[PDB]
This record gives C-alpha cells, sequence and structure tokens, in this order.
C-alpha cells in the first residue's frame, strides 16, 4: 500500500517575491540523516546557501549550517560511512564538512579544494571496494553467509597493502577534471587535468567505477543532436602527486530522432544517469521538450567490439523533473527473478520518477513498465530513496518536505508468513551492516510484533559461536525498539534496555582490576570469580568471601571514589528488585532469569571487598537497623531467590515464605527511587496507517544524568546531550576528568547504546 | 546572621562547584520526602489616543503629502469655531517616540503676511511658543493656537 507518512512544512518560509527558480539537491545518509538545501529568498541571500540537516526521528527541529559559498550549491554527497559531507557549487569551493565533538548539531570544515571560475557539474567520493549480494531465494537458508554473499570487487588506489585511499573526483563545466586525495594526516594532494583535446560544452556529466580500479566519465552537451562521449580514467600517485591517465571509449547517439515521422519533438537532453554506481554497463537517458519527455536505457553488452544498444522506451511521458535510483544491491541473476516475481518482493526493481504534476511513478528497472502511481492532493524538484527502499523523501516547489511509505507488496494481498519472512530478511541486512531500520519500523504492523520478536530470537541463536558474540547489543536494541509498538508488549521494553546497562556496568568492572600476581592460569579473573560464585550456594556472604584471595583485589584508591555512583545504583537496583517481590512490572523479567540474577549476585562480593578495603566508597543505605548488616540481609534474600531459578528449566513458583520475608523488607529498608530510561518520544509509535500527519517547526506535539548517576537541580544549569534513539540525556563536559574511570567514560564518546 | 553563621560558611566555601546541586539534593531530599510526602502536583497608540481625546473644535488628520507609516508623521489642522474667524492650517510634524520629547511647528511666514490681523496673530504666536515650556504636547499647542487667535481678535476689536 503506497501511502504518505507525514508532510513537514515551515512557517514564514513561503511568500517569496522576485525569486527566480534555482535547482536544489538532497542527500540521504546511512543513518537516518537528511542533508538538503531549499529555495527561500527571504530577506537574505544566505538562506538559499545554507545546508539543512534533518533527523527523521525528530522532524520538527532542523539544523542550519551557514556555508560560506558565493554561488548556488550544485551537489551534495555523503561518505560510505555517514560521518562527512561533500558540498560543491559554482566557482570552485569544494568543501569537506566534519562532525564537531561527535555531535550531529555542530559541523565544521577544514579541508577543501578550489578551481577558479569553473562551475562543477560532477562530484564523487572514491571507492572503498566492498559490496554484497542479496539472494531472496535463500531467505530461509538459516545462514548469514549463505544469504548475503560477498562479491569481491577491487578497490581503487591501494597503498601499502589492502587498505584503500580516500579522496574525491570532480568534473567541471568544461573538459576539466580534478582529483584530490587525503593522507592519513591532514595533508591533501590535489591535481587537475584535461579530458581530451576536444574542448566544448559539458552540460551534463556522470561518474562510475569499474572492477580493476578504473573510472568511467560520461559527458553530454545537451543538444540531443550530438553524441555522448565516454572516457576511461586511471589515477596513480607517483611519489608526489596523483597523475591522471585518460583515454577515449566508444560513444552513442540518441534514439527517437530517426523515426522520420516527428523528430522535432524532444530537442534537449535533461537527465543522464548511471543505473547504479559501480555498474558502468547501463546508462539511463531522459530528454524532454516543453510539453512531453522520453526516458530510455542503453547497455554496453557484447554482441566494432563494443556497441551501445536499446533496452526499453516508454510510450509517452509528461515533463520530467526528478529521477531517483535504488540503492539495494540485488544479485540480478536469472534464478532470482522468478522467485522475486512469484513472491511480492520488489525492494530493488524500482526507479522513481516525478513529473510537473502531482504524480509520482515507480517504474520497473529492466523493462520500463509502470507498477505504482501516486497522486498528491505543485510538483517535486528533488527527491531520494533509502537503502532498503521502504520510503522516499521529496522536496516540492515550496517549503514542504514529504516522506512516502513504499510497501513491497504494492497493494497485492499477502499472507502473514510471507510478510514476516520479508521483514526478517530485510532486518538481517541491517543486522550484518551498521545501518538503521527506521523505514523498516515504518511498515511493521502492531499485530505481528510478537511473532517477529520471537522469530528473531531464534534467528539470533544457532550461529557458529562468533556471530552471537558481536551482535548481542544489536539483537537487544532491535527487539527493544520492536516491542514498543504493540500495546500488548509495550511494558516489556524497560525489561530489555535496562538489562543492556547491566552488561556494561559489569563489563567495565571485571576488566578494571588487573592482578599483580597471577592465580589459576588459563582463566580470566571474571571467569574464575563467576565459577567460584556459581560453585558455592552458601546462604550468607561472610563464608563466601574467605576463599577469593582477598589480598589481590587491590586498586589505586583513586578510581574507587569515582565508582561510588555505580555501586550506589547497583545497590539501589538490588533493593528495588528484592522489594518488588510482593507485587506485570518493569522489573518482572529479572525474577525468572537466572544469568542476570547470578551476575548481580557476584557484582556485590567485590564491592564488599572494596568497602572493607575503603569504607567511604560503600553505597549509603538508609536502613533503620544500625546493628544489622543490611547488605548481608540483601545477599541472603538474593541467594534464596537465585536458587529457585538456576535449575535448567525450573518452571517453579516461589514459596510463600519468600513472599512474606520480602513483604517484611520495606519495613526495614526504604526504597529511594528509580528512573525509566526509554522515554517515549519517537514518531514510530505515533504514526498510523492511511492517517497522514502534518507537523510544524518547533512545535513537537526530575532530570537525571543517565550515563553517570549525578543529580541535577530543579532546572539544569549546564547544557547536555540527548540520544536520538533511546532518548537518554547526559552531561556534555564531564566535571571530573583528572580523577575518573577512563575505562567507563571512553565507551560513550562516539555513540550510546 | 546570628545562629546561622555555619550555614553561611558552608555555602560560601562550597559555591561555584560543578557538583553543588548533586550534593545538596543527595544530602537534603530524603528527610523532606519522608516527612511531607510527594511534592506538589505606523501610527503610535499615544497619538491616536490624544487625537481621540481632543475638543471637537479640531478635526486634525493625516497630511495628504509627505511620508507616512513611520516614526515621524505629518498632520494638517483645521479650526472650526463659531466664535473665531478662519486662519492658516498650522500643520505640525511629530517625531518618533513622541513621549518624553516635544514636537515642532513648521513656520510659514508668507502665509501669515500681507494682513495686519494675520501678522498680529503671528507675533502673538511667536510670543506664546516662546512662553511654552519644554516637553510640551500637541493639544497644548492647539489650545495655544485657539487662545492666540481669540486674543488677537479681542485686541483688534
Ligand atoms: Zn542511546
Amino acid at each position: 500500500m503506497m501511502d504518505l507518512a507525514y508532510v513537514c512544512e515551515w512557517e514564514k518560509w513561503s511568500k517569496s517575491t522576485h525569486c527566480p527558480s534555482v535547482p536544489l539537491a538532497c542527500a540521504w545518509s546511512c543513518r537516518n540523516l537528511i542533508a538538503f538545501t531549499m529555495d527561500l529568498r527571504s530577506d537574505d541571500q544566505d538562506l538559499t546557501r545554507m545546508i539543512h540537516i534533518l533527523d527523521t526521528e525528530h522532524p520538527w527541529d532542523l539544523h542550519s549550517i551557514p556555508s560560506e559559498h558565493h554561488e548556488a550549491i550544485t551537489c551534495l554527497e555523503w561518505d560510505q560511512s555517514g560521518s562527512r559531507l561533500l558540498s560543491a557549487d559554482a566557482d570552485g569551493q569544494i568543501k569537506c564538512w566534519s562532525m564537531a565533538d561527535h555531535l550531529a548539531n555542530s559541523w565544521e570544515s577544514s579541508v577543501g579544494s578550489l578551481v577558479e571560475g569553473d562551475p562543477i557539474v560532477a562530484l564523487s567520493w572514491l571507492h572503498n571496494g566492498v559490496k554484497l549480494a542479496l539472494h531472496v531465494e535463500k531467505s530461509g537458508a538459516s545462514s548469514f553467509g549463505e544469504k548475503f554473499s560477498r562479491v569481491k570487487f577491487s578497490p581503487s588506489l591501494t597503498l601499502f597493502g589492502g587498505k584503500p585511499m580516500e579522496g574525491w573526483i570532480a568534473v567541471t563545466v568544461s573538459g576539466l577534471v580534478t582529483v584530490s586525495l587525503l593522507k592519513p594526516s591532514g595533508q591533501v594532494l590535489t591535481s587537475t587535468e584535461s579530458l581530451c583535446r576536444l574542448r566544448g560544452r559539458v552540460a551534463l556529466a556522470d561518474i562510475a567505477f569499474t572492477g580493476g580500479g578504473n573510472i568511467v566519465v560520461a559527458t553530454a552537451d545537451g543538444s540531443s543532436a550530438s553524441p555522448v562521449q565516454f572516457y576511461k580514467v586511471c589515477v596513480s600517485v607517483v611519489s608526489e602527486k596523483c597523475r591522471i591517465d585518460t583515454e577515449i571509449l566508444p560513444s552513442l547517439f540518441m534514439r527517437c530522432t530517426t523515426d522520420l515521422n516527428r523528430k522535432d519533438k524532444f530537442p534537449a537532453i535533461t537527465h543522464l544517469k548511471f543505473l547504479a554506481r559501480d555498474m558502468s554497463e547501463q546508462v539511463l537517458l531522459c530528454a524532454s521538450s516543453q510539453t512531453s519527455s522520453i526516458v530510455e536505457c542503453w547497455s554496453l553488452r557484447k554482441e566494432t567490439i563494443l556497441k551501445w544498444r536499446i533496452l526499453s522506451a516508454t510510450n509517452d511521458l509528461d515533463r520530467v523533473s526528478a529521477v531517483a535510483l535504488p540503492k539495494l544491491p540485488i544479485s540480478l541473476t536469472n534464478t532470482d527473478l522468478k522467485v522475486a516475481s512469484d513472491t511480492q518482493f520488489y525492494p530493488g526493481l524500482g526507479l522513481a520518477l516525478a513529473f510537473h504534476d502531482g504524480s509520482v511513478h515507480i517504474v520497473h528497472r529492466l523493462s520500463l513498465q509502470t507498477m505504482a502511481v501516486f497522486y498528491s492532493s505543485v510538483h517535486l524538484k528533488a527527491m531520494q530513496l533509502s537503502w532498503t527502499s521502504l520510503a522516499l523523501v521529496g522536496i516540492d516547489s515550496h517549503g514542504k518536505l514529504s516522506v512516502l511509505r513504499l510497501s513491497p507488496s504494492m497493494g497485492h494481498p499477502l499472507e502473514v508468513g510471507l510478510a514476516l519472512r520479508h521483514l526478517l530478511f530485510l532486518l538481517e541486512y541491517c543486522m550484518v551492516t551498521g545501518y538503521d531500520w527506521w523505514d523498516i519500523l515504518l511498515h511493521v504492523q502492531p499485530s505481528m510484533v510478537q511473532s517477529l520478536v520471537e522469530k528473531l530470537h531464534e534467528e539470533y541463536t544457532r550461529q557458529t559461536a562468533a556471530l552471537q558474540q558481536v551482535l548481542s547489543t544489536r539483537i537487544l536494541a532491535m527487539k527493544a525498539s520492536l516491542c514498543k509498538l504493540s500495546p500488548c508488549t509495550v511494558t516489556r521494553v524497560c525489561d530489555y534496555h535496562t538489562k543492556l546497562f547491566l552488561i556494561a556496568i559489569s563489563s567495565t568492572l571485571k576488566s578494571l582490576l588487573r592482578p599483580h600476581f597471577l592465580n589459576t592460569p588459563d582463566k580470566s579473573p571474571g571467569d574464575r570469580l563467576t565459577e567460584i560464585c556459581t560453585k558455592i550456594t552458601d546462604v550468607d556472604i561472610d563464608k563466601v568471601m574467605i576463599n577469593l584471595k582477598t589480598e589481590e583485589f587491590v586498586l589505586d584508591m583513586n578510581t574507587l571514589q569515582a565508582l561510588q555512583q555505580l555501586l550506589q545504583w547497583v545497590g539501589d537496583f538490588v533493593l528495588y528488585l528484592l522489594a518488588s517481590l510482593p507485587n506485570l512490572r518493569p522489573g518482572h523479567s529479572f525474577l525468572r532469569d537466572g544469568t542476570s540474577l547470578g551476575m548481580l549476585r557476584e557484582l556485590m562480593v567485590v564491592i564488599r571487598i572494596w568497602g572493607l578495603l575503603k569504607p567511604s566508597c560503600l553505597p549509603v543505605y538508609t536502613a533503620t537497623s544500625d546493628t544489622q548488616d543490611s547488605m548481608s540481609l540483601l545477599f541472603r534474600l538474593l541467594t534464596k531467590l537465585w536458587i529457585c531459578c538456576r535449575d535448567e528449566g525450573p518452571a517453579s513458583e516461589p514459596d510463600e515464605a519468600l513472599v512474606d520475608e520480602c513483604c517484611l523488607l520495606p519495613s526495614q529498608l526504604l526504597i529511594p527511587s528509580l528512573d525509566w530510561l526509554p522515554a517515549s518520544d519517537g514518531l514510530v509509535s505515533r504514526l498510523q496507517p492511511k492517517q497522514p500527519l502534518r507537523l510544524q517547526f518547533g512545535r513537537a506535539p526530575p532530570k537525571i544524568d543517565h550515563l553517570r548517576r549525578l543529580h541535577l537541580g530543579a532546572c539544569p544549569t549546564e547544557e547536555c546531550k540527548a540520544c536520538t534513539r533511546c532518548g537518554c540525556v547526559t552531561m556534555l563536559k564531564s566535571p571530573n576528568r583528572t580523577t575518573a574511570v577512563k575505562q567507563w567514560e571512553q565507551r560513550w564518546i562516539k555513540n550510546c547504546l | 546572621q546570628y545562629l546561622c553563621q555555619p550555614l553561611l560558611d558552608a555555602v560560601l566555601a562550597n559555591i561555584r562547584s560543578p557538583v553543588f546541586n548533586h550534593s545538596l539534593y543527595r544530602t537534603f531530599v530524603p528527610a523532606m520526602t519522608a516527612i511531607h510526602g510527594p511534592p506538589i502536583t505606523s501610527i503610535p497608540s499615544v497619538l491616536q489616543g490624544e487625537v481621540a481625546r481632543l475638543d471637537p473644535k479640531f478635526l486634525v488628520n493625516l497630511d495628504p503629502s509627505h511620508c507616512s507609516n513611520n516614526g515621524t508623521v505629518h498632520l494638517i489642522c483645521k479650526l472650526d469655531d463659531k466664535d473665531l474667524p478662519s486662519v492658516p492650517p498650522l500643520e505640525l510634524s511629530v517625531p518618533a517616540d513622541y513621549p518624553a520629547q516635544s514636537p515642532l511647528w513648521i513656520d510659514r511666514q508668507w502665509q501669515y503676511d500681507a494682513n495686519p490681523f494675520l501678522q498680529s496673530v503671528h507675533r502673538c504666536m511667536t510670543s506664546r511658543l516662546l512662553q511654552l515650556p519644554d516637553k510640551h504636547s500637541v493639544t497644548a499647542l492647539l489650545n495655544t493656537w485657539a487662545q492666540s487667535v481669540h486674543q488677537a481678535c479681542l485686541s483688534a476689536a
């Protein structure tokens, strides 16, 4: 069901006067980040020369980068990993924008290239040389390697082994090409060269890569009566700069002009595209007259030795204003077309087209046939698709932004099983890679959330003992995000995400202590301590402490003070969990899980050892029992609760004695507080099918530091940072840096879980 | 002061610290929570008003010429008094931020000349405007105009 997700517009942006039209650009990154520019001409020129950065999770707040460009910006490109942006305009001024302090709301540039007076018509990054192939036939192969297969292209400009070199290449309005390379340091090497001795107008240009480390550049004059030239380019760094070797390739001529019936129509070429970057064997052309347009595809297949032929041509089209290409790497083999046709699986067989009406068309790739038509009830000037191709962003000839939901079925009814298989196959692609899944969450129904979660749970298992080790955080986060959509399972999300924290605080402590004398060789301290704790089921804590070699657990008595907040949080969580017995609660999942209880159980023996080493770092219990060991009381109940679930498939219910003894607990131990981290602010849980949402700018229709357990005032003083997905808030500049746990702070400088 | 010096010393020796709020909260939230429980759940308006509140002897309005919709406005005046004759319009210019300042009168010497009555009015006008104090308003000047015309008419007959 092709639908409209939400339309975003900005107040006061419209009502421009004396404004000639200017072309626009758009760019979608690996993460759900949109970079674009819009025609404003509102009381200042620079509003038309700003870079707008948008995050799809929070459309209402937009970031503006005041680029110091002198002419209209031509093109915008993202890197292979969405950490840098390439922007270029007329009169040179190619800029490389870098993220500031790992904040998406601050950008700064220090690298650039410049050629004086020549507008840039083509610009691209260099290739890294890694791609994958997806087979829909093997969607049930039960093997990650079997599903997504390596294709093994070759990288360009390999230096000192198999590590590629980064840089960019640009083609100007004339027959001029510039190449820039980046050293591992801040050094940059730039060079320029002429394509060929034939110097003429190059109105349109395109750049593609080929296997072996070669670049194919296509130039079009735009008169529809002249050939489109093709050139081959090789870049080599001879010890001081990048030299360019260029040679000529066979050209072609436009169709729909030898028909000898009506050739005066379509007198100008307006679009020249490559069907897919790194796929240089297919070229799409789009010509248009003042009223109608034609779109054609050509290929360089082997039957001169190399010739360009015709593949498809549409009947009749209106004026073409925007074209968008898919990004999903379909295998395109013969055996896959039949299984992608019988099953409604069309994520990479569509090309998106826009016209001067409110009509948007999805046309088949190999043969230009229309399959999906959308009417808006104005025209679209710039637009883009997604990696999974579940949605497309569009900019109209106004201040509006649109996001449209594309479904794989495209209106054809399907059963539940096929939809579940499609969704899990698409999710595993984002599992293998580092890409997000917001557009995937745009289409998941609330009814089939539980089936998806459970089936993904068994998909996580039965891997070859290595994929599970590096996908635990992702497998937790994906299902935590999934479970918040269905109101039946909306209450279990806090059981997942908080659980994640319990690993982190436990992972940094077992590696924080380094023994000054080794004991029990061929065993890490964490493993030996865990097996000792799971080998002894003694009721109280004093007997267990004896045989752990207390003389070794010694620290520098400086990081111990910085750990006080974490230990206090652990103790408060233990107290809350023990007091939650007499109760569907945010802490219900930990009662029936044995590993979490066990880990929390050995988490406290070490802090008992540290507290007997230093009493100031102990968590401050507010118990009304001066002569009774509160933490030993907690340990006794924790051990009693642990033995009831450590059995392999216990299926047992706690006895009434435990219930009443935990009932008596709050009469002795106060429960201070607790904070729920998954603050519901995303738009995924708010949108509804066939219910478009119209949101405006800056509308957006007990504050704690969640990373380090520090309380702020009624109104916080210093500015902070907010996570996009989880929504956690943490202080920007930490107060204690000379005396802090550097093993804990360094784990969150780049991203949050 | 008395009985509370230790608190002042502690606060002054603790202030402008990055963890002051955390310290205060951690040291003073639990007792307060336990004892009491949960916490609480163009043309400026002044000119328009002064024109609205003038005697119906005057029907001042915007000048057809000159600029408008700015801080400085121009007004043309007409006098309709049964007991007084007709006189030159006596236009005025109002600068921006009319309160806490005074307007100025654009003199037109040739208009008031060639008649003993009109130049007598003019010299009485100069005398009265020299007698007016600072920070005056436009209604005072209009009343001065009316009274000067009346005095000149009385002196003539
Ligand atoms: Zn986060």
